[PDB]
RNA sequence: UGUUGUCGGCCGCGCCGGCGGCCAAAGCCCGGGGGCUCCGCGCCCCCGGCAGCCGUCGUCGGCACGGCCGGGCGCGCCGAAAGGCGUGCCCCUCGGGGCACUGCGCCAACGGGCUCCCCAUCCGACCCGUCUUGAAACACGGACCA
RNA sequence: GGAUGAACCGGAAGCCGGGUUACGGUGCCCAACUGCGCGCUAACCUAGAACCCACAAAGGGUGUUGGUCGAUUAAGACAGCA
RNA sequence: GCGCUGAAGCGCGCGACCCACACCCGGCCAUCUGGGCGCCCCGAUGAGUAGGAGGGCGCGGCGGCCAUGCAA
């Protein structure tokens, strides 16, 4: 792909790498067809030439031109978009992150136990199949 | 682009070989036992099973056997699981090539 | 103290850690050769 | 980043559909050198970037070369897409040494599907084509579009491709119709699912 | 080294701004530097006179 | 650098104190250094040799320094170790050897009829409340006198002391079985209860001796 | 900004010289560079180019940089420029859309390299000139960006923006 | 005789933090003026208070690992352990700090070589000797050995 | 290191061991990136310091990108049709 | 070489890596610095044809010393 490149606001974007070490961003100022200023509420602004930083589906409700206070206000209005963000499209990383945190005792018993039950569910599910089948 | 999903993959990373056991009379094959210094994360051993360890056979550096043999095995299984791991090598190694730093 | 140097007599430096940027080039082009106050102190702290 | 096709201790099935021939061959040669036993499937559906005439001249300089100069015995040229892929592997591997020849002999390339490897074939980490001919980005050529202009094995291969595709479409259509039924009674029994104290901390780790 | 620069701030006031935002560079005065050296021989003795 | 600054900053300072206690007693440690010591028969030769004393004393100290410290990095007690899981009560094992971390040898006695011993990559071990000064080294496999029963009754007292903590603590009892299942291991949570030791350690110390020398083994 | 592109170095100086009533008189010529290493060198090209001096008959008083000047923010820089290709150096007057002074060099080095072909030995430019947005004359990328600032057109090409994933 | 834990030295590694350099400053909130665009938005610039934190030089501060090689410390008491327990000075005058004050001696655990072949890898360009500026040499000399 | 290679580059070597590098290189063969930001090319140009060894000229090219200057424009252009 | 093409080409920047016998480091061989008691030690440089200069190995018979031999 040459892709989305531009020049507009409201469109959240998600990272294809850099320093930071973060990161999700939305584009505040738009400043030809390569260069753009991306910022976030609790993330640092950067002006990048950013072909290879790709923009996600979920879009946040703001109009064109954002200084800092305005951006904050927009974020407050939205939020919700971050949840979609924790989950899903780009976005994903809070559900994944929930994954990484887990090779650890308390964490390992919570797991055998999800498992143990999962089994009980397989068994109920299987019984159901048998009644349905014939 | 690359559509970063990804996974991570990083070269790091050093480790040392503990010692390589070449045994027969005729039932067993060969073992190598490996220690990475700290590295792979409990998650990153676990998610994986499947480390390639590639160690360069580099002059190290008296006059060494500098040959165009870079050897890369695979890590079979933890035995050590939060540290040390078992490994095997498929060509078979250089001389007593125990010791030398292991890398990916 | 121009004759306190009169050292004893050459420093035997380690090859630099992580290398040069290339040897065939001067300071202007991002190379190593030539005069440079900053980068000598970088280079000697690589040559440990 | 992690290469998501690559190592398995034993597998090895590769999908060649709209993959890039030299990119797929490069990973396959590395899996073969590692001691894997590699089966590339759908060799007819694999892609090479570049404009048809210029791909056609490369192979054609081999085709005038097929004729002459003559004992017999090789230099030799394979008409057909698996065997073109095999010719590509026998340049990718160091092709004068027992370790390389033993790696070559662990490859098979099969056209369509062999009779059934119904364990799915898997895609190589972005080997695949769409973009790598870029939108536009001029032409690409399929190996089954090259080998129609070079000959059988191809021709039988694309006729057997057709039948194996038509029957496995029919068999897929109905297995999907039962799988959807199984999914719907499975999801309702996760919507229901009895209770917890331990059990719902796991779906708070999706 | 701070005092060598330091008179150059303390008297001066023409040096920083105009200078960011405009070209040429200033009249007045300058402070000197010294300074001794170290030499390490990067290139070997093969093919030089 | 942060540990290593502290050592400097006399020099010696306690070692300037040490002399003093001898100076205080009264008047001394030139005479006693010169006048002493033993000698004179013997047989043969150069007498090039040796040991006990003064170097050996830094080498034991020196060897003591990883030893806390590797536990600060990895957390726990030391050896002696209990099956948490398996049998509700049951019995006690000591880590005599690492093939590795993970592959471990867990121990006991056998002099008449005996007792096994396992090498495992796991099966069943989480640690207790005791520390020694080894890491995880001794072995081959030795012990014996009363001690299928004693080591074991030492087990019962720890298994009671543990079983109560396993009731108070766990997530429950079923993956204390997964923790016991693991056995590399290790970091997360370590120190619960089981108070005190004084016997537990005395017992562990004997176990180390028993998996050492000199019994049953000599020809 | 992160791993440079060319911060302009304000060198004030001298020319320190002789027992004759002469002496050299004052300069900046304000040069874009990566820190002192480029300066030293930059002066010998300025001193060879304008005045002829020596190396020694340039003495340098002080250096001041510029620290984020632009605050990230913008202009489409008019550059008066020299590229060496199939002979010596040819003049060019390039006015192009950019971020900043960090970016302008690269877009020139890449356009002098591709567009103009330039290979290593080359030295830089003559000047870089801010201009106003409505004013920017010639041509393609910048004209569109000028239009984007207008607006309507911040909010045009969202019209691919928000049109990859879908609405 | 073989192995494994370690204390000491050497080098490598990644990460974190502070201060000064660019009189510090992006900055933001407050307050005042100018310009462009004169279709208005929006853009810009300058000055004072002020959350704030930045990319780079220099420097210092804190940790954790590996590889290789080898085996300064005590001399009364308590303290498993590490550690403190003699006294004077001074800064801070808080926690504490540095500074000063005889001689002598000198580790743990456990129970092989070589020949030919095969596979990997390189020399590889024979060797070898000679001739030659240059030898594998399609330059010369040898069947092989005693 | 340069596919091979007396004299190009790195480099001047007792033997060994380990560490880091130089030149040069990092898709596979082949250790190590299918590295980052950007831009040009679609001819398989093209994977090339140097070499008897790697050719390509005078001259031409509305291919394509890019820079600039003059004039003409809603006091309606350029072209086409009428 | 396989052979790529929004690059595995090209150019402008850049990050991390790889890689010698080099350079460091450890231990050791000559000469020389010298030192110290026929012997020990500290550090440096230390490829090699023609070739000079010097120490040593082996052959055969002779002499003085000193043995070995029914299994040389």
């Amino acid at each position: 792909m040459p892709f989305k490149r531009f020049v507009e606001i409201g469109r959240v974007a998600l990272v294809n790498y850099g320093k930071d070490y973060g990161r999700l961003v939305v584009i505040v100022d738009v400043v030809d067809q390569n260069r753009a200023l991306v910022d976030a509420p609790d993330m640092v602004r950067c002006q990048i030439n950013f072909k290879r930083l790709s923009l996600t589906d979920i879009k946040i409700d703001i109009k064109r031109v954002p200084k800092k206070t305005t951006l904050i206000k927009a974020m407050e209005e939205a939020d919700v978009k971050n949840k979609w963000e924790n989950s899903s499209w780009g976005k994903k990383l809070i559900v994944q992150k929930r994954r990484a945190s887990l090779n650890d005792f308390d964490r390992f018993k919570v797991m055998l136990a999800k498992i143990k039950r999962g089994g009980a569910i397989r068994q109920e599910l299987a019984k159901l199949k048998k009644t349905a089948a014939a | 682009m690359k559509g970063r999903q990804g996974q991570r993959v990083r070269l790091y990373v050093r480790g040392t070989i503990l010692g390589y056991k070449r045994s027969k009379s005729n039932q067993y094959e060969n073992t190598s036992l490996l220690q990475i210094e700290g590295v792979n994360t409990k998650e990153e051993v676990g998610w994986y099973a499947g480390k390639r360890i590639a160690y360069v056979y580099k002059a190290k550096t008296k006059s060494n056997d500098s040959t165009i043999r870079c050897i890369w095995g695979k890590v079979t299984r933890p035995h050590g699981n939060s540290g040390v791991v078992r490994a095997k090598f498929r060509s078979n190694l250089p001389p007593t090539s125990m010791g030398k730093k292991v890398r990916v | 103290f121009k004759e306190a140097n009169n050292f004893l007599w050459p420093f035997k430096l380690k090859a630099p850690l992580g290398g040069l940027k290339k040897k065939r080039n001067h300071y202007v082009e991002g190379g190593d050769a030539g005069n440079r106050e900053n980068y000598i102190n970088q280079l000697v702290r690589r040559m440990n | 980043m992690v290469s998501g096709s690559g190592v398995c201790a034993k597998r090895v099935v590769v999908d060649a559909r709209h993959h890039m021939l030299g990119r797929l061959a490069s990973i396959v040669a590395k899996e073969l050198l590692n001691g894997q036993r590699v089966v590339v499937v759908r060799c007819e559906e694999i892609c090479m970037s570049g404009g048809l005439v210029r791909q056609k001249m490369k192979y054609l300089r081999f085709l005038r070369k097929r004729m002459n100069t003559k004992p017999s015995h090789g230099p030799i040229h394979f008409r057909a897409p698996a065997k073109i892929l095999w010719r590509t592997i026998r340049g990718m591997i160091p092709h004068k040494t027992a370790r390389g020849e033993a790696a070559l002999a662990r490859l098979k390339a099969y056209e369509g599907v062999p009779p059934p490897y119904d364990r799915t074939k898997r895609m190589v980490i972005p080997d695949a084509l769409k973009v790598l001919r870029l939108q536009p980005g001029h032409r690409y050529c399929l190996l089954g579009q090259l080998s129609k202009e070079v000959g059988w094995n191809y021709a039988d291969t694309i006729r057997e491709l057709e039948e194996k595709r038509k029957e496995k479409a029919k068999v897929s259509y109905d297995r999907r119709k039962q799988l959807a039924k199984l999914r719907v009674k499975a999801e309702k029994a996760a919507e229901e699912k009895l209770g917890t104290q331990l059990e719902i901390l796991a779906p708070i780790k999706y | 080294a701070e005092q060598y620069a330091g008179e150059y701030e303390a008297q001066d006031k023409e040096l920083v701004q105009l200078k960011r935002e405009a070209r040429m560079k200033g009249g007045f005065y300058v402070s000197p530097e010294a300074k001794p050296l170290f030499v390490v021989r990067i290139r070997g003795i093969n093919a030089m006179h | 650098m942060a540990p290593t600054s502290k050592m400097a900053l006399g020099i010696k300072r306690a070692s300037r104190s040490h002399t003093y206690h001898r100076r205080g007693l009264w008047a001394i440690k030139a005479k006693h250094g010169g006048a002493l010591p033993k000698a004179e028969k013997p047989a043969a030769i150069a007498e090039p040799k040796f040991y006990p004393a003064d170097d050996v004393k830094p080498r034991t100290v020196s060897t003591r320094k990883p030893h806390p410290t590797k536990l600060r990095s990895t957390i726990t007690p030391g050896t002696v170790l209990i099956l948490l899981a398996g049998r509700y009560m049951g019995k006690r094992v000591v880590f005599l050897k690492q093939l590795q971390s993970g592959l471990l040898l867990i121990t006991g006695p056998f002099k008449i009829n005996g007792v096994p011993i396992r090498r495992v990559n796991q099966a069943y071990v989480i640690a207790t409340s005791t520390k020694v000064d080894i890491s995880k080294v001794n072995v081959q496999k030795f012990d014996d006198k009363y001690f299928a029963r004693e080591k074991k009754t030492r087990a019962k007292k720890t298994e009671g002391e543990l079983f109560e903590s396993d009731k108070e603590a766990t997530k429950n009892l079923p993956d204390f079985k997964k923790d016991d299942q693991k056995v590399i291991d290790a970091e997360l949570i370590k120190a619960i209860d089981a108070v005190p030791d004084l016997k537990n350690y005395l017992g562990a110390r004997f176990s180390l001796r028993d998996g050492d020398k000199p019994h049953e083994m000599t020809f | 900004m992160g791993a440079f592109r060319f911060h302009q170095y304000q060198v004030v100086g001298r020319g320190l010289p002789t027992p004759t009533d002469e002496h050299p008189k004052i300069y900046r010529m304000k040069l874009w560079a990566t820190n002192e290493v480029r300066a030293k060198s930059k002066f010998w090209y300025f001193l060879r180019k304008l005045k002829k001096v020596k190396k020694s008959n340039g003495q340098i008083l002080a250096i001041n940089e510029i620290f984020e000047k632009n605050p990230t923010t913008i202009k489409n820089y008019g550059i008066w420029l020299r590229y060496q290709s199939r002979t010596g150096y040819h003049n060019m007057y390039k006015e192009y859309r950019d971020t900043t002074l960090n970016g302008a060099v690269e877009q020139m080095y890449t356009e002098m390299a591709s567009r103009h072909r330039v290979r290593f030995p080359c030295i830089q430019i003559i000047k870089t000139a801010t201009v106003h947005f409505k004013l920017c004359k010639r041509d393609n990328t910048k004209q569109f960006h000028k239009s984007d600032i207008k607006f309507p057109l911040v909010y045009r090409k969202v019209r691919p923006p928000t049109r990859k994933l879908k609405t």
